[PDB]
Order: C-alpha cells, then sequence, then structure tokens
C-alpha cells in the first residue's frame, strides 16, 4: 500500500478539484516525493498505479497543470530508464493526436452531414492506456448517428485499424424539458441511456431496464443507485435505505417528476462507492501478470546473451537484473522459464538435466 | 418525459483488427470438424471458450493441454468456463 499511496498523492498534487495550486512550490514537492520513490522496494507497483492515474487526468482534462505533468516523467525516466516512461509519454502524445483527430473530423462533418449533437470523442492505442472493455452496453438511439458517422469516418482514415468503445469511460449532457425548470445534466453515457428511456413510459422494473440497455445488472445496480440519490428518479417508497436496500430484477423504478435543484447545471456523474475496490483489484491482477512479462523480457536477454546456462544460474540472473525493480518470487521465474519453452524460445539440453539453451 | 443530448464526449481504443476464424491448433476454420475428426470421417466436435474469450475446436485444444497450459494465443494460462 505504501508504494500505492505515493502514486495516489501524486494524483492528488497534479489533480484540479478546482483548486488552483501554487506552481513552483509543487515541483519541490514534486522533487521530494522523487526522493521518497527511490526508496521503495516494488516500484513496479507504483508506476502501474501512476500511470493508471495519469489515465484518469489525460482523458477528463482533469490535469491541475501541462507543464507540472510532463515534469514528472523527466524525473521518472531519469530514475527508471525508457521502459518505465515508455508508454506514459505515449499517452500524452496520443491525446496530442487524438486533439488533431477530432478536429479533422468536425470539418469533414462541417461540409457534409448534421450533427444532432456536440460530439467528442478521444482515440487511444489499445496497448498504452490502462483501460478495460465496456460491459456489454446497448446504444441509445441518438447516440447511434455519431457512432456510425464516426465509425464509418474512421475506416476511411487507416488501413486495417478497428474502435473499441469504451462506454464506461464516455460521458455527456443531458438537458430536461420535464421538470419544473432548465437543467442541464452532467450525466455518465450509462446515466443518459437509462435517462433517454423515460421518454415513453415514466416506470420500469430492474428487469426491463437491464433488457433495454444491454447493461449487466451488476453494474446497473450500482448506477441506478447513483440516480436514486439524486432525486431524479424514486420507488414506491419514499423512505428506504438510501444506501443499504439493494434492489432485486422485480422492484420498480419511477421518473420523480418533482425535481428540484438549487442550480442548473448538475453533476450526477460521480464516483460509484464499489468502483475504488473494484478498479484497484484489477490494477493488482495487471500487476502480477506484468511481472511476468518483464520476467520473461529478462530471461531471453540473458539467455539470448549466454547461449547455455543452468537453471540455477539462471534464477541467479534474473534477481539479479530485476532486483532495481522489484523483489520477484521465486515460484514465479520458474513459471516463466517453463512457459517461454512452450513458446520455444529455450530448450532443454538433452542429456543434461536443467541446462536450458536459447533458440536462436 | 423528455431528455435530449447536448454533449457526447466519447473515448474509445484503437488496434490493429486481426480476422481469425480459425482454429489455431490445427488451422481450420471453427465452424467445421477440426484436423483429427476428419481422419475419423462419419455433433460431438464442439468448440471451447477461455476466460480469455478466445476459441478452439475443444477436441484441439485438449491435445494441445497435454505439453502446454498458457493459452496458444496469450500470455495467460488457459481457463473454460
Ligand atoms: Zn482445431
Ligand atoms: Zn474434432
Ligand atoms: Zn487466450
Amino acid at each position: 500500500k505504501s508504494p500505492e499511496e505515493l502514486a495516489r498523492y501524486c494524483d492528488s498534487l497534479l489533480k484540479k478539484s478546482s483548486k488552483n495550486p501554487e506552481e513552483a512550490e509543487l515541483e519541490d514537492t514534486l522533487n521530494q516525493v522523487m526522493e521518497k520513490f527511490k526508496k521503495i522496494e516494488d516500484k513496479d507497483v507504483f508506476q502501474k498505479f501512476y500511470a493508471k492515474m495519469l489515465a484518469k487526468r489525460l482523458v477528463h482534462q482533469n490535469s491541475a497543470s501541462d507543464d507540472a505533468e510532463a515534469s514528472m516523467i523527466s524525473k521518472l525516466k531519469q530514475a527508471c530508464g525508457f521502459e518505465y516512461t515508455s508508454k506514459l509519454q505515449r499517452m500524452f502524445q496520443d491525446i496530442g493526436v487524438s486533439k488533431d483527430l477530432n478536429e479533422q473530423f468536425k470539418k469533414h462533418l462541417t461540409n457534409s452531414e448534421p450533427l444532432d449533437l456536440d460530439f467528442s470523442i478521444q482515440v487511444l492505442s489499445s496497448g498504452s492506456w490502462p483501460f478495460q472493455q465496456s460491459c456489454t452496453f446497448a446504444l441509445p438511439s441518438e447516440l447511434e448517428r455519431s457512432y456510425q458517422r464516426f465509425t464509418a469516418f474512421y475506416a476511411s482514415r487507416h488501413s486495417g485499424r478497428k474502435l473499441t468503445w469504451l462506454y464506461q469511460l464516455s460521458k455527456g449532457e443531458l438537458v430536461t424539458n420535464c421538470f419544473k425548470n432548465r437543467y442541464t445534466l452532467q450525466a455518465s453515457t450509462f446515466q443518459m441511456a437509462i435517462l433517454l428511456q423515460y421518454n415513453t413510459e415514466d416506470a420500469y422494473t430492474v428487469q426491463q431496464l437491464t433488457d433495454s440497455t444491454q447493461i449487466k445488472m451488476d453494474i446497473l445496480a450500482q448506477v441506478l443507485q447513483i440516480l436514486l440519490k439524486s432525486k431524479l428518479l424514486v420507488l414506491e417508497d419514499e423512505n428506504a435505505n438510501v444506501d443499504e436496500v439493494e434492489l432485486k430484477p422485480d422492484t420498480l423504478i419511477k421518473l420523480y417528476l418533482g425535481y428540484k435543484n438549487k442550480k442548473l447545471r448538475v453533476n450526477i456523474n460521480v464516483p460509484m462507492k464499489t468502483e475504488q475496490k473494484q478498479e484497484q483489484e484489477t490494477t493488482h491482477k495487471n500487476i502480477e501478470e506484468d511481472r511476468k512479462l518483464l520476467i520473461q523480457a529478462a530471461i531471453v536477454r540473458i539467455m539470448k546473451m549466454r547461449k547455455v546456462l543452468k537453471h540455477q544460474q539462471l534464477l541467479g540472473e534474473v534477481l539479479t537484473q530485476l532486483s532495481s525493480r522489484f523483489k520477484p518470487r521465486v515460484p514465479v521465474i520458474k513459471k516463466c522459464i517453463d512457459i517461454l519453452i512452450e513458446k520455444e524460445y529455450l530448450e532443454r539440453v538433452d542429456g543434461e538435466k536443467d541446462t536450458y539453451s536459447y533458440l536462436a | 418525459k423528455r431528455f435530449e443530448v447536448k454533449k457526447w464526449n466519447a473515448v474509445a481504443l484503437w488496434a490493429w483488427d486481426i480476422v481469425v476464424d480459425n482454429c489455431a491448433i490445427c488451422r481450420n476454420h471453427i465452424m467445421d470438424l477440426c484436423i483429427e475428426c476428419q481422419a475419423n470421417q462419419a455433433e460431438e466436435c464442439t468448440v471451447a471458450w477461455g476466460v480469455c474469450n478466445h476459441a478452439f475446436h475443444f477436441h484441439c485444444i485438449s491435445r494441445w493441454l497435454k505439453t502446454r497450459q498458457v493459452c496458444p494465443l496469450d500470455n495467460r494460462e488457459w481457463e473454460f468456463q
């Protein structure tokens, strides 16, 4: 948790929750953070956490200062080579090509087709960004025009590419007509989808939404529990436990027409509580697998070098080389070697017992 | 009962598109029989799926699993579902 909390801390400093941080002094505190970092065992854990963290900032423009961000990437590269800050820099360059890409799509649209909404998209290279597939989401009709219209646009852009939409990261803005006032809702794309459903009926059960938005209930439940937090939607009982009362596939959902709020633009797109856990668990699995890759890499750097070596000598070299990034577990390197043979990168010398040789 | 869309900010991942509609282990169409069953001529040759979403004839991925353990197409161990 220590190397993780340090990264979370960095987020704190380079994240803007609207309050401007004195520039110069943060440079000192970044350079301070960098010293408590060089004294970290599992560097690689900090890396995964600080990337996934730099990820959320870039995608949502939530970055305190353009300058500070790259300031930390020159320190980190100087303190762990260009492997450590490879994917990082690619994410910056990616956001920039995206910026450029978007405009290039507006123009093509400016001259040809109409748009019913204000569309804005961030294409990111499927490798560098620590994100994952959505959850089998059924696309609302109004958005769909902007979907197909872009997917088709992109087909022209490139020869063999493919787009993978990450709806669990997409947001947007709804405008309300069915309430006392005129509100501008800032809602996640999951939200938008269930809200547009109440453009015909005014109540469905938990089972009817899962059938019309294809949202896996697991994630549909956590979302509705946010749509009940804001008094936008309500159930038959206006007294139930707002936090503890789990829903059922048969519990109804009602569009509360008595919606009142002391402000015109609201933010209902809040981080749900099961998120800071679930995303942590997944990042841990990605780290565990990342280490396995680092290791295979070592095994190959080493075997490639000394064309033949005994198991025990191999293990010792691998530990030597990785010791600076983390504290490898023996059973793992065993497994990495094994996999490497199934992959035909190295084989066992017949006659010899535990002597391996690299397959040129 | 009326909501409207003013803005939508999307996020997407671009990758190269690899059309693999064969079995990686015996090399012929998933939707037809595996190499070993065409050796036997004349329903019980199904396709097994992994948590990794990769698919191979159940027959191949068995013989293959005899000597190896990490999915023919990724770095993770093979897991049914
Ligand atoms: Zn096959
Ligand atoms: Zn067969
Ligand atoms: Zn696989």
